[PDB]
DNA sequence: GTCCCTGTTCGGGCGCC
DNA sequence: TGGTTGGCGCCCGAACAGGGACTG
């Protein structure tokens, strides 16, 4: 039917070979449902052990509706694929809708030499039966290299929406497509239905204006202690390696001799006033940080305890090109890993339609923790690179 | 028979030839019984004789069975695995009895001689070349290939696994309801039926699996419990493991406690209480199997606690899915964890121990919540869910952890249980600073070439020190210098360092670690009432941060 | 750059099938 | 007897990677 494009891997690597990690019964139950239905119709073939491959396999299921959704962890082939103007007026529509388009790649045959690659393995529980493996026969989901090859027919299949409605910025990453529109709520959500209809022929909410930054804030007092002047001098010795205008002369001369923590220390005028300037430089944008798509972008999150999560995407050190926070539960029945992994979520939502790629995650959390709870909290079909650090205690102390 | 399955293609890696070893001398007895083996197997097509156009050899032998009657005929073929493909296995785990649920019927039977009934990749076989001295200067020695799995060869068990998955498909896909666990050749078969309609459909099934040439020979078929499977005793309404024989020794090598850990590893699956720690001490540093390693006391008195253990009857449940499965831990001594899973109270499904040191430095938490995460990893593997747990750790105690903790870290539903001894923490550091406790500046300092060292520390009562220190480092004089002020202060100190690596592991707040330095920190933090620990920029003329630095940097430095 | 001290992975021995 | 293969488990040490501090 369609003539395949041939794919290939990057010079001198060999295909992924990443074991399965433990599938809850309830998974495992839907991934066997959807394969049946995925093999009956051609878009999946089963494989034996002579193909040395192997992906990760999981399923989610969205939040009200008994629907699963297949996840196949390619980040690894990703990285081992060989390898369009972002659009910047994304980030500024009032409604953004992410919708899931990645049934559409079911449609067009994946090259025969390279779906050797896209081998996954369905455990049982309990082992009761060796691992059922499987591998694509069409564009897979989650794949870098089934957007591209779909791109001619997703810009057919979008040109009419686009001429009547010039308005609407529609943007596609992964298994996903980004609709933003500064029309009003409602009217908005009947141009997603329009489309959703219009992709039906075929076949088969963000606010990005409200994203705003967190600033270095700086304490306000009354009453000094040498304890209180001794965190703010540390702390603004931090931020000068990312402000160079900071300067810590007047404030630091306050704490000569060997004093006691609590000892009140009255700030000088000299001292009041180099705080005053160095709270407006702390508004000040950082300079000279321009993004590099040929870079990695790098998330770190600090946990601020009580719901609180901070974090910073940068590319260089101190050359930060966003740095905001992420307020959730204040209770007791709270889960840390939970608000982790909706925290990675929504950053990694929000670099999508900034920049356009995935950042790396420095996670603040042991790598077992993480990987034996974060499925059961993920709700997208993307998955960004991740990996485990041991935070110190100062960059949480300078972030608030 | 040869079973009418399709081959799996299977080639050499690139540049690679198949191997050219020759066999080695051989036992009358062995010789005897490889020729038995290989008549027959020639008569079954199972192997073919080869010629001068076969250039490849790899040298065979045997081995007495299980059954200890019959010979295994094994081939070395660690030169053609090396050149071999690549493959990726299928068998993904071992299963466990406590995960089965509970059938009304049960069969256990064994597919006779598995591997050589499933055919081998036509062109693949010239490589498996052999040759079976017969009687010789009266027959020269015939030279084989095999048309089926050989047993040495890598891809065979995964092949063979896989085979008997495609095989097993059909009646699965038929039969929904009927549960077979497949381990190799081993074959549990469960239903709900009574026990003449279940044994009609076990009837189904080896016929199912003559007509893909495998057999079911009943001298393997069992039909009463209990039943012999993966090594345990399958009663109708309880399992039990097989009985475990420790090493009896005087004079214990390390290959002897190799066996002893590794059975008591095995017997901690059901055997509550199982330790492990101070007899696994004890290979730290060894190098030879052979060495003869003393005990120690307390690792002979682990040794005799845990023979009590296994001196008692003991026995596991099968599962019942319409219950919840409860998971509840024990704390034992020095990073040692044990636990128990179950439905029904004082009806252990399993049990296990967890004691893996993770870390340099770390707490009782730290460890409780990475037994939680095993526990639960591994309850996802044998019943496919997380059990409920019930863990001996305060609420409050949980609470104040994860509250100070700059780690992202959770336990799942649990409940408390006062079951000593508790996980608590043995101290903490205040929020902030504590009026009326002396405030201490330390430092250290240490030079990359001489690793000589000083620390010491400065307060706002005008008392100094200074030590000195020979082969250390930074990091280390870093923590003398704390451990210098903790040790000369009251019992409520205000601590300023400089160093943010003893600040991270302090604010950790461990209560056990590899460095006896840290052990010694860990001591003096438990007896204090109140410590404050804070954190100054280092060579930034912050005093009095400024005046201790001068003073261990005093000779060391510039 | 190096040294230090973390962390993880991999392969060795043994255990079990 | 000794000499094979694969899976999983445990515990160990070797061999890495990543980040912080050091030298003149
Ligand atoms: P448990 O209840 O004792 O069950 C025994 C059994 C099963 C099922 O577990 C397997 N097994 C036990 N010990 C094994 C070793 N050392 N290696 C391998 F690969 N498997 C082992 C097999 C065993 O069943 P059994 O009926 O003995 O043989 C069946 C077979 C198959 C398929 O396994 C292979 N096999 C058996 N012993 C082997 C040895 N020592 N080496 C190799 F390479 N292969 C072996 C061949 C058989 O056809
Ligand atoms: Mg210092």
């Amino acid at each position: 039917p369609i003539e395949t494009v041939p794919v290939k891997l990057k010079p001198g690597m060999d295909g992924p070979k990443v074991k399965q990690w433990p599938l809850t019964e309830e998974k495992i139950k839907a991934l066997v449902e959807i394969c049946t239905e995925m093999e009956k119709e051609g878009k999946i073939s089963k494989i034996g052990p002579e193909n040395p491959y192997n992906t990760p396999v999981f399923a989610i299921k969205k939040k009200d509706s008994t629907k699963w959704r297949k996840l196949v962890d390619f980040r690894e082939l990703n990285k081992r694929t060989q390898d369009i103007p972002h659009p910047a007026g994304l980030k500024k529509k009032k409604s953004v809708t992410v919708l899931d388009v990645g049934d559409a790649y079911f449609s067009v045959p994946l090259d025969e030499d390279f779906r050797k690659y896209t081998a996954f393995t369905i455990p049982s529980i309990n082992n009761e039966t060796p691992g059922i493996r499987y591998q694509y026969n069409v564009l897979p989901q989650g794949w870098k290299g089934s957007p591209a090859i779909f791109q001619s027919s997703m810009t057919k299949i979008l040109e009419p929406f686009r001429k009547q409605n010039p308005d609407i910025v529609i943007y596609q990453y992964m298994d996903d497509l980004y609709v933003g529109s500064d029309l009003e709520i409602g009217q908005h959500r009947t141009k997603i239905e329009e489309l959703r209809q219009h992709l039906l022929r075929w076949g088969l909410e963000l606010h990005p204006d409200k994203w705003t930054v967190q600033p270095i804030v700086l304490p306000e007092k009354d009453s000094w202690t040498v304890n209180d002047i001794q965190k703010l001098v540390g702390k603004l010795n931090w931020a000068s390696q990312i402000y160079p205008g900071i300067k810590v002369r007047q404030l630091s001369k306050l704490l000569r001799g060997t004093k006691a923590l609590t000892e009140v220390i009255p700030l000088t005028e000299e001292a009041e006033l180099e705080l005053a300037e160095n709270r407006e430089i702390l508004k000040e944008p950082v300079h000279g940080v321009y993004y590099d798509p040929s870079k990695d972008l790098i998330a770190e999150i600090q946990k601020q305890g009580q719901g609180q999560w901070t974090y910073q995407i940068y590319q260089e050190p101190f050359k930060n090109l966003k740095t905001g926070k992420y307020a959730r539960m204040r209770g007791a029945h709270t889960n840390d890993v939970k608000q982790l992994t909706e925290a990675v979520q929504k950053i990694t939502t929000e670099s999508i339609v900034i920049w356009g790629k995935t950042p790396k995650f420095k996670l603040p959390i042991q790598k077992e923790t993480w990987e034996t709870w974060w499925t059961e909290y993920w709700q997208a079909t993307w998955i960004p690179e991740w990996e485990f650090v041991n935070t110190p205690p100062l960059v949480k102390l300078w972030y608030q | 028979p040869i079973s009418p399955i399709e081959t799996v293609p299977v080639k050499l890696k690139p540049g690679m030839d198949g191997p050219k070893v020759k066999q080695w001398p051989l036992t009358e007895e062995k010789i005897k019984a490889l020729v038995e083996i290989c008549t027959e197997m020639e008569k079954e097509g199972k192997i073919s004789k080869i010629g001068p156009e076969n250039p490849y050899n790899t040298p065979v032998f045997a081995i007495k069975k299980k059954d200890s009657t019959k010979w295994r005929k094994l081939v070395d073929f660690r030169e053609l695995n090396k050149r071999t493909q690549d493959f990726w296995e299928v068998q993904l785990g071992i299963p466990h009895p406590a995960g089965l649920k509970k059938k009304k019927s049960v069969t256990v039977l064994d597919v006779g001689d598995a591997y050589f009934s499933v055919p081998l990749d036509e062109d693949f076989r010239k490589y498996t070349a052999f040759t079976i001295p017969s009687i010789n200067n009266e027959t020269p020695g015939i030279r084989y290939q095999y048309n089926v799995l050989p047993q040495g060869w890598k891809g065979s068990p995964a092949i063979f696994q896989s085979s008997m998955t495609k095989i097993l498909e059909p009646f699965r896909k038929q039969n929904p309801d009927i549960v077979i666990y497949q381990y190799m050749d081993d074959l549990y078969v469960g239903s709900d039926l009574e026990i003449g309609q279940h044994r009609t459909k076990i009837e189904e099934l080896r016929q199912h699996l003559l007509r893909w040439g495998l057999t079911t020979p009943d001298k393997k078929h069992q039909k009463e419990p209990p039943f012999l499977w993966m090594g345990y005793e399958l009663h109708p309404d309880k399992w039990t493991v097989q009985p475990i024989v420790l090493p009896e020794k005087d004079s214990w090598t390390v290959n002897d406690i190799c066996k002893l850990v590794g059975k008591l590893n095995w017997a901690s699956q059901i055997y509550p209480g199982i330790k492990v720690r101070q007899l696994s001490k004890l290979l730290r540093g060894t190098k030879a199997l052979t060495e003869v390693i003393p005990l120690t006391e307390e690792a002979e008195l682990e040794l005799a606690e845990n023979r009590e253990i296994l001196k008692e009857p003991v026995h596991g449940v099968y599962y019942d899915p319409s219950k919840d499965l409860i998971a509840e831990i024990q704390k034992q001594g020095q990073g040692q964890w044990t636990y128990q899973i179950y439905q029904e109270p004082f009806k252990n499904l399993k049990t296990g121990k967890y004691a893996r040191m993770r870390g340099a430095h770390t707490n009782d938490v730290k460890q409780l919540t990475e037994a939680v995460q095993k526990i639960t990893t591994e309850s996802i593997v044998i019943w496919g869910k997380t059990p409920k747990f019930k863990l001996p750790i305060q609420k409050e105690t949980w609470e104040t952890w994860w509250t100070e903790y700059w780690q992202a870290t959770w336990i799942p539903e649990w409940e408390f249980v006062n079951t000593p001894p508790l996980v608590k923490l043995w101290y903490q550091l205040e929020k902030e600073p504590i009026v009326g406790a002396e405030t201490f500046y330390v430092d250290g300092a240490a030079n990359r070439e001489t690793k000589l060292g000083k620390a010491g520390y400065v307060t706002n009562r005008g008392r100094q020190k200074v030590v000195t220190l020979t082969d250390t480092t930074n990091q280390k004089t870093e923590l003398q210098a704390i451990y210098l002020a903790l040790q000369d202060s009251g019992l409520e100190v205000n601590i300023v360092t400089d160093s943010q690596y003893a600040l991270g592991i302090i604010q950790a707040q461990p209560d056990q670690s590899e460095s006896e330095l840290v052990n010694q920190i860990i001591e003096q933090l438990i007896k204090k009432e109140k410590v404050y620990l804070a954190w100054v920029p280092a060579h930034k003329g912050i005093g009095g941060n400024e005046q201790v630095d001068k003073l261990v940097s005093a000779g060391i430095r510039k």
